[PDB]
């Protein structure tokens, strides 16, 4: 569905129509370094803050998760993935959820879009 | 203090400045009414072009200056006649606090600057005399400190900058865990308090930070009790102002989807608050 | 006009030769990303299986389930036959954007599966859920 | 005949039970060679810069054998 | 905040299915 | 610690496909089918600018003196610089193209 790259360009995200989020590592493997499957609908949009090592993915369920990324340029540390906020409460509009999200380009603030016209400010 | 009455007003109450008789209120609408002590508004701002920002009196029945998104603040002198235009800010002045003994007064903006705008000494339509610089993220609000030379500037840069108008510079540049969004210096107390996006207001010393917590949404303006220096109002983002108190560390002492935005107190007039309801209250 | 919403037809080449679909949406005159003659069409994958009077409910009900699947098909590639399969409830549900964004394509499937799965129960267009020998 | 173009993959199957050796190539035209012998394939990259293959070879772990050029 | 960070902590690394036979019983 | 939302933008009568924030932070611009163009200000939550102008994306420039956002309606992509900026942004967003 969707990618973003993290600004070190050594690190790509892929939101997909699979209900699934695959980190890419440039320097790993051609395969995805990380799937994960915590959305329990397809998987719109994915967005990695500019800045702070934290991204987070939007779905159609309604549930935005936001997960810590966390590079470092050793090889000897993979990147930690770990997650750390589950935001619920947005309501879903011809199967439609939260569609569009973007991050702050300096502190820990989303930018989600809904289907009804609702735009949260999760801070 | 028992609420006292309640002025309509075009759009929502973007800056708030209540003295003895005069109480200026900058909408969204682009207009600053000068209502009176009754309520009574003696002029509001006309071809402003953008929405306010802020208001701040020089002296009641005098000089006022109101901030526009236009990163203008025009100084109407009260009706109030705008007699110069400042301009100059890269971006739009997020608020601007007014300097009676001296000319300049500071006005923080979005361009992560703080410009000190002089009534007459500006270079005139008239760039700020002292544009300091320095903080990392744009700068929320600016209010003077008990030195008339220094003004505290909180930013989302999560630092409160003292800066020096005499020198341009910040003397001290104190860092929290979370993005300050307002600042009022308390000069009885020596201290600045600080509501920050975490919803706390933490009072800095500013020669060290006590955060006190309470409000349901993300602090938008600070005003100390003239009658009980150690009682502070704050308007949150919850459209509550929480009165709390540096004694009464825990929690607001008396609290009285809107979203309050601007918040004064003023000794004859109580403490008036703003925002996204479109009518400036009035507790006495 | 004998591609008409209701009507079933056969697709003849893709991946689900062979299988008996309905047409649930004609847009012969074309489209910008399909500059033919399109018809969209809801139709069978997995048919149900056959039914014995003495099987227990558990497995009649397991046999009976059945996979759909929705597709746009070419006119030349469909063969449109004589019978017609009435879509209740199947009239609006499928436009270009529920072909963009596959979370409506996902709810047109299961809507289409629930909807196979009544009118199989029903008994009605035996020869539709009757699998096609070749 | 298996070349790695990933240098966490290449030190992932260097920690792997089945690496027995590691090998330092320097060809003439200065790239480095790092090749690691397996039990079944021997997999090898190519680094253009000194010093990620520097840091490259002391991220190798200690108690794999490296030998230098043969 | 624990609870629930750990609940979604299930990034793998627990082996093949293994963690809800406990869960569950 | 991004925890419960606190402030919410309403006004779009449909679905919001695509929205971005400016380098400078204070400019929220967004769109979706409804095709009515709105630009938010995070500190206050206001819509200032409701020119309306399907809304498939839209992207602000890179550059912070040439504020420049580009939008994809249908087929057609409008490289829009809102007034709402200082004059000076607008003479240097011209003379990228």
């Amino acid at each position: 569905s969707s990618l973003s790259v993290h600004s070190s360009g050594d690190h790509v995200i892929i939101g997909s129509y699979d209900k699934r989020l695959c980190w890419f590592d440039l320097d790993f493997s051609s395969k995805p370094y990380k799937n994960l499957r915590y959305h329990s609908r397809a998987l719109r949009d994915v967005s990695y803050h500019p800045s702070l090592p934290l991204f987070c993915s939007g779905s159609d369920d309604g549930d935005v998760q936001v997960f810590h990324g966390r590079v470092y340029s050793d090889l000897l540390a993979n990147p930690l993935i770990v997650p750390l906020k589950i935001l619920r409460n947005h309501k879903v509009v011809d199967n439609v959820g939260v569609l569009s999200t973007c991050w702050h380009p300096k502190e820990a603030w989303l930018f989600s879009a809904g289907a009804g016209g609702e735009i949260r400010m999760w801070t | 203090p028992a609420y006292l009455a309640s002025f309509s007003h075009d759009d929502w109450i973007s800056g708030i400045q209540l003295t003895s008789d005069t109480i200026l209120t900058s909408s969204y609408d682009g207009i600053a009414r000068v209502w009176d002590k009754s309520g009574e508004i003696k002029f509001q701002s006309t071809g402003c072009g953008s929405s306010l920002k802020s208001a701040s009196w020089h002296i009641p029945n005098q000089s006022f200056l109101t901030a526009s998104l236009d990163q203008k603040i025009f100084h109407w002198v009260i009706s109030g006649i705008l007699q110069t235009l400042f301009v100059g800010h890269k971006d739009i002045v997020e608020r601007v606090r007014s300097l009676e003994s001296s000319s300049v007064f500071i006005s923080a903006s979005a361009d992560n600057t703080v410009g000190i705008w002089d009534f007459e000494r500006s270079p005139e339509a008239r760039s700020p005399l002292i544009l300091c610089e320095g903080h990392t993220g744009p700068v929320m609000d600016i209010v003077f400190s008990d030195d008339p030379s220094v003004a505290y500037s909180v930013g989302q840069d999560h630092t409160i900058k003292t800066w020096d108008l005499i020198t341009g510079q910040n003397v001290d540049s104190k860092i929290t865990k979370a993005p300050l969004l307002c600042v009022e210096k308390l000069t009885d107390l020596h201290l600045v308090i600080c509501g920050s996006s975490a919803r706390h207001i933490v009072v800095h010393d500013p020669r060290v930070s006590h955060t006190l917590s309470g409000h349901k949404n993300l602090v938008s303006g600070l005003s100390a009790s003239p009658e009980n220096p150690y009682m502070f109002a704050s308007v949150s983002h919850d459209n509550t102002c929480r009165v709390w108190d540096v004694r009464a560390t825990s929690g607001s002492i008396y609290t009285i989807w809107d979203k309050l935005f601007a918040v004064d107190w003023n000794k004859s007039i109580g403490i008036v608050t703003g925002g996204t309801d479109k009518q400036l209250q009035i507790n006495q | 006009k004998i591609l008409k919403p209701g009507k079933v037809a056969l697709i003849t080449r893709g991946r689900f030769a062979g299988k008996k679909v309905v047409i649930l949406q004609a847009i012969d005159q074309g489209s910008k990303s399909h500059p033919f003659g399109h018809a969209v069409v809801a139709g069978v994958e997995r048919y149900p299986l056959k039914v014995t009077k003495s099987m227990g409910a558990k497995r009649i009900a397991r046999r009976s389930r059945v996979k759909p699947f929705i597709k746009v098909v070419n006119y030349n590639h469909l063969m449109p036959t004589r019978y017609a399969l009435e879509l209740d409830n199947l009239k609006g549900l499928i436009t270009a954007d529920t072909f963009k964004e596959p979370t409506q394509r996902s709810a047109a499937r299961k809507t289409v599966k629930k909807t196979f799965e009544e009118k199989y129960q029903s008994g009605k267009s035996a020869w539709f859920f009757t699998p096609l020998r070749f | 005949p298996r070349q790695i173009s990933d240098i966490k993959q290449f030190l992932e199957i260097a920690r792997r039970k089945d690496a027995t050796s590691a090998r330092i190539k320097k060809n003439t035209n200065k790239d480095v060679k790092f090749k690691l012998r397996c039990s079944k394939y021997l997999y090898t990259l190519v680094v253009a810069d000194a010093k990620k293959a520097e840091k490259l070879r002391q991220s190798l772990p200690p108690d794999l054998t490296v030998t230098e050029v043969g | 905040k624990e609870e629930k960070e750990a609940k979604e902590l299930s990034k793998m690394m627990m082996s093949n299915k293994q963690r809800k036979l406990y869960s569950k019983l | 610690f991004p925890t419960r939302c606190t402030n919410v933008f309403i006004g779009h009568k449909g679905r919001v496909r695509c929205l971005s924030v400016h380098v400078s932070g204070n400019w929220l611009a967004s769109g979706g089918d409804d095709g009515v163009l709105r630009i938010w200000e995070v500190m206050t939550g206001r819509c200032v600018w409701k020119c309306s102008l399907i809304i498939q994306s839209l992207a602000w420039g890179p550059l912070s003196d040439s504020p420049v956002l580009a939008v994809a309606v249908d087929e057609t992509v409008y490289f829009i610089t809102p007034p709402i900026f200082s004059d000076e942004q607008i003479e240097a967003s011209k003379e990228l193209f």
